[PDB]
């Protein structure tokens, strides 16, 4: 059953992430109407990098879980 | 002195702080559940392989999500003044 239960929590944490993640990614470019100059270009480039990293998280959680959904006999 | 644009920038900052503190706490439950089964045997071969795989891909990902983050505080501090 703990095999089940880590199914829908991989999944369910992965659902969240990517709401979170695009969430946060209008907030962000939303600030570059107005700020600009060097700090404003280094804040981008580690948005760049934390979506990216946002992105294969949620892309590991979603393999995880369907191979324990789908393959629990497996496990 | 302090520009609502500045508190803007603190504000977004902020939650991008709030979302890798959440992705973390929940990666290390799910690690901790799943290291268990690992550790009992009962995930063995093939399954291990599997966990094995989607723990390194977010292990590398939340260490990438985090310098990204340490590089979103340093720009913010710059633009607020604490150089």
């Amino acid at each position: 059953d703990e095999v089940g239960a880590l199914s829908k929590f991989a999944a369910s944490l992965a659902d969240q992430m990517r709401a979170g993640s695009n969430s946060l990614d209008r907030d962000v470019q939303s600030l570059f109407g107005v700020w600009k100059g060097s700090a404003a270009d280094a804040y981008r480039s580690g948005w760049d990098e934390m979506q990216d990293g946002a992105t294969k998280v949620w892309n590991a959680l979603t393999d995880i879980a369907s191979t324990l959904g789908s393959n629990a006999a497996a496990f | 002195e302090f520009s609502f644009d500045l508190d803007h920038i603190e504000q977004v900052t902020s939650r991008a702080r709030g979302f890798k503190e959440f992705v973390t706490e929940n990666l290390d439950q799910l690690e901790s559940r799943a290291q268990k089964l690992v550790q009992s045997g009962q995930w063995a071969g093939a399954a291990a392989a599997a966990y094995s795989q989607a723990h390194k891909e977010w292990m590398d990902a939340a260490r990438e999500l985090v310098e990204g983050l340490s590089q979103m505080e340093e720009a913010a501090r710059t633009a607020h003044g604490a150089y």
